[PDB]
């Protein structure tokens, strides 16, 4: 009704002129921001020895109070490659390791699992053994040592590997014929496979896993949950910040 | 031959934005084709292209009755943390950001029966000693007459008026750059009904969207929670 | 001789505000006259009136302050002339500058007053936008300032740009009456934003 | 969208990253 | 009146001939004199664990009798970008550390700052907590180690956050409603943002931060201080230099 | 294919004012349009378009009585570590650099009432065994006659002698690069006045400006306050 | 002003600096 | 088969591999 | 005389050296 | 005979060996 300003009539409004510019949306690109080392996860590693499982790397339906975990869940269906930055970090006393060969192994969607010790390395008596899925070869296998080492970690780049042409972030249905109460939100394969991190250090230390997302797509966008409680009515919350009245 | 290199002090570090990759060691996966609808490539489009309903005292909603008049029926101060913005789409975006720039679109929806009628006067009211509490004050601003029974829906902006070029999304005690005023809504009459008995009341539902102006900028990392 | 601090005033409306902006014509912010104070024989070089503008003196600028007094943001350039009253007899002279971001004032914020400057200040306060003020040559000072800030507007309630500050370098000499300091002023291409409830 | 280098392309593009059909 | 000389007229004055370049103005250069690493600041890190506070980057009214800290007083409003090297000194026995990660993070001007550890690592028993807000994510955050660290530094590039399109250098006026002596030369977000040093290390050693200013704009100068006292009347200061008479 | 590289000895080391750049690490930002009036982009250019006043025992000036002649009412050796130069906008933007070359424009500004007269001989003296004691002594040298009302303001420009094509500006004990010799101002008839006991004296004020050959090369750290 | 290398430009120019609008 | 960088050949084809007849 | 690189120039004529009016 | 790099040429070729007249 009337529309543009100054007379005061019954839904008319007044004029706004729209502002220009400046910073073009670059920061909301989605796969701008998923384009950058994340801090998800913090793991343990495996001794040499024995049968140890594989950790699978699914950081999707999580509810970590940090930033990746709420933005992967604004979506539907998420396609991206991956990233990844292995560090460790000593909680013992650094000389404790004066080696320390970290093996690093990645496995793609799909990957069969088992290993035990099997490959043995000798070497004027004493021995060493490591796991017959961590030895170089089909899959990437990443071997750093921790001692002297500048930066105790490794990295590299890997692709989207999974079966699925999207890796459904919410699944209302089962991934299994049988309808149990664990296959529900499920579907199998939507993640970016599983590493095993295997050492003599083991005790020592742990890891610390950072994610890269690039090329992310995301489909079908979906509520975003909060993050703080709400204030009082009529009110507004106040957080500290770089700004802040001094 | 040896090329003479000089190592850079911040020389083993990690910095976990750099603009570049890690080497590949998975080649050669050519991924299926992924056709499925809906994609989006940036979130300040569904910010603007999609409304979510704001938190009146944990109802979507403000409430005229038969018995109304001068009070203010809904209020809010203009920044992305005040209270009945809470549980919507663009206030929680925001938090992903250090700045915001731009303009809000409120649109508020009378869900009252047909057989009910009220009008409402809503006013942008700039920051300011300390906000009014009747409506012949607020009068004096910028504001427009929303008589439901002309339009059962009503949408307004909130503009950007600001001697900064981005104001803040984290507001605290109150700065240049915190807030941005109040957004407040009056009832110009009370609610009319064909029987007060099966009428007496009538709820106004309000939304935003994120403006036509409307960016956000540094993303940032969540804090502790509170 | 007009002097033009840093550039020339411009009509541009804020580019900070989607709201409607009104422009004050020439017969709305007209122009006022003050008597800033009296230079005196026993105040010496380095002293200087400050005039920041305008904040404390808003209250008698009729028209444009009843119309700045009820909005929120104002961005507008000023046009002054000070003046001084002193005979041919009379020995001295000041530095009359436009100075954006003054500050010193020990927080006497947006009050005109006095103080003593501190030397290195004095000495080089030329390096503003200004103009000398001899005795023996000349009675007047004209200067123009174009809107400035850290943004493209402001709120006049809490941040004067521009002041003026008025400083003896030539301490004032010859027949023993003091010498009056005048000053005129006038907003120029004032725009206003925002309005503000009723006062009730 | 982050990958500012002009040596991003170090690697060829199947070995970089993965391709679409 | 009469102009040049030889004549000693009143008002004349005799003959000068303009000299010839050689150094251009190149040293002169606003964005030249800043575009280089300045030692301003030094800072200690703060303990992996508790509730730390970030450091604010405001090199902008410096009493240091520094050259940077007068320059940037030379102007009413500035903006530039920045560059930024730290680099960690001991103030103990350097055998004291063994490992020694050190977490920067680096925050834009607005960023919400509270920060509590959070984050566990887990290894062989003992672990290691890191703040809510040191790990890798959308901002900025470098890890480095200071053990066998050839240098012990870091430093990265970041640029003008401010929503300021300059900043104020002088404020005549309060950055807040509420005209407190605070808030006075003020104004909000006139700065470069906000870091954080967090390690294990912490007592051990402390800092040294240096800026660069890449990309500095001035406008409208303002008066320069001195530096060195005022000699006597008709004299000339005296100081050590290269040159002097042996 | 991994590439043969020397690392050089001056390797993990630092050097403050590196030619290049550090790495990037937060992308994109664009930055909002700084329009604000006066910017400046070197600082030769403030000094040659701006002028300070001296620092004559403390005060921006000279003076001259009824009761003057011969002696020098103003005397500087010309070095920008000169007392008078003190205050002044040249001297301290000088102290940020090792060297200087060209000529400084002094002008002289006479603010003794209209009433009042006085004529001034003004000499550029250069080094020498001591500076001359009277007039008629320095009238041999470089010189101008200012008669006031002719022009109540008068320009003189100390130029640039010497055998090195910089000189220093860090003084120390008198060498062939540090002082470029004295400049000074006497009076040619002392001050007259149409009544002595309303005018005795009038006072000159003295400016300093870069000449427009002067230039500041090699950029200095500040050393131990004196 | 101080930037001499020929690989000053190693990141793009909108990744190493701001860019003015 | 599997030599993705720009710089595979950093070394002659006669040096980094045989050659066929 | 004895500078022999490719890489002699990898700062500007103007970075490296001094250079004559 | 046997120098297969690209960077055999790093140092100019009366730098790196002598020069037949």
């Amino acid at each position: 009704v009337t529309n543009v300003g100054e007379d005061g009539e019954p839904g008319e409004t007044e004029p706004r002129h729209a502002l220009s510019p400046v910073d073009m949306h670059v920061h909301t690109d989605v796969s701008f921001l998923l384009d950058r080392f994340f801090d998800v996860e913090t793991l343990e590693l495996s001794n040499l020895t024995g049968s140890p499982a594989t950790h699978v790397l699914d950081p999707f339906g999580s509810t970590a109070q940090l930033a990746w975990a709420r933005l992967l869940n604004t979506c539907t269906y998420f396609f991206s490659d991956l990233e990844l930055s292995i560090q460790f970090k000593f909680t013992t006393t650094p000389s404790s390791v004066g080696e320390g060969f970290v093996w690093v192994k990645w496995f793609p969607v799909g990957a069969p699992t088992k290993t035990t010790d099997a490959w043995q390395l000798e070497g004027g008596g004493n021995s060493v053994r490591i796991q017959q899925l961590a030895v170089a070869g089909m899959s990437p296998t990443v071997v750093f040592k921790i001692a002297g080492s500048r930066s105790q970690a490794c990295g590299f780049s890997v692709p989207y590997t999974s079966m699925w042409r999207v890796v459904p972030v919410f699944y209302n249905g089962w991934g299994a014929p049988t309808k149990e109460k664990a296959t529900y939100n499920w579907l199998p394969g939507a993640h970016f496979g599983s590493i095993l991190l295997t050492s003599d250090a083991h005790d020592k230390g742990g890891c610390y896993l950072r994610y890269r997302f690039p090329r992310a797509n995301m489909y079908c966008p979906r509520p975003i949950p909060p993050a703080f409680t709400r204030p009082a009515d009529k009110t507004r919350h106040k957080f500290p910040t770089n700004i802040n009245k001094q | 031959a040896p090329i003479r290199v000089v190592s850079v002090p911040e020389s083993d570090s990690f910095m976990s934005s750099v603009p570049d990759n890690s080497t590949p060691l998975y080649p050669k996966v050519v991924v299926p084709p992924r056709q499925v609808p809906g994609r989006f490539t940036n979130f300040i489009d569904v910010a603007k292209q999609t409304y979510s309903f704001c938190s009146i005292s944990g109802k979507p909603y403000f409430e005229v009755t038969n018995t109304s008049g001068d009070e203010p029926l809904f209020q809010m101060d203009v920044s992305l943390s005040a209270a009945e913005l809470h549980g919507t789409y663009v206030a929680s975006l925001s938090s992903f950001f250090a700045q915001y720039r731009g303009s809000l679109n409120f649109n508020f929806i009378f869900t009252g029966a047909a057989a009910t009628k009220a009008k409402f006067l809503v006013a942008f009211v700039p920051p300011h000693s300390a906000a009014p509490k009747t409506r012949d004050e607020a009068m004096a601003c910028i504001h427009a007459v929303w008589d439901v029974g002309l339009n059962s829906a009503f949408s307004f902006n909130v503009p950007y008026s600001s001697p900064a070029d981005f104001m803040a999304v984290y507001s605290a005690e109150a700065t240049v750059v915190n807030v941005s005023g109040w957004l407040q809504v009056y009832a110009l009459t009370a609610l009319t009904s064909t029987d007060i008995a099966v009428n007496s009341k009538g709820r106004v539902l309000v939304a935003v969207s994120a403006g036509p102006d409307f960016s956000l900028r540094h993303p940032v990392d969540l804090p502790d929670k509170q | 001789g007009t002097t033009y601090c840093y550039s020339k005033p411009d009509g541009r409306p804020p580019s900070t505000v989607s709201d409607p902006v009104t422009r004050l014509g020439p017969t709305l912010s007209r122009h006022y006259t003050f008597k800033v104070g009296e230079w005196p024989h026993s105040q010496s070089h380095g002293h200087a009136w400050i005039c920041p503008l305008p904040s404390d003196k808003l209250k008698k600028m009729g028209s444009f302050h009843e119309v700045v007094k009820a909005h929120h943001l104002v961005k507008n350039g000023w046009d002054v002339v000070v003046q001084v009253n002193a005979s041919f007899a009379h020995s001295g002279a000041l530095c009359v500058a436009a100075v954006p971001e003054y500050e010193h004032t020990h927080e006497k914020a947006l009050k005109w007053s006095e103080l003593e400057e501190p030397a290195y200040t004095y000495q080089q306060l030329s390096v503003f936008p200004h103009q000398l003020l001899n005795l023996r040559t000349n009675s007047s000072v004209h200067l123009v300032m174009p809107y400035i800030g850290p943004g493209p507007t402001t709120n006049l309630t809490l941040h004067n740009p521009w002041t003026i500050v008025i400083l003896i370098l030539s301490e004032l000499t010859g027949p023993g009456q003091t010498v009056p300091v005048t000053m005129s002023v006038a907003p120029i291409d004032a725009m206003v934003n925002g309005p503000l409830p009723n006062p009730e | 969208g982050n990958s500012g280098s002009i040596v991003q392309n170090f690697y060829m593009q199947q070995y970089q990253n993965s391709i679409d059909a």
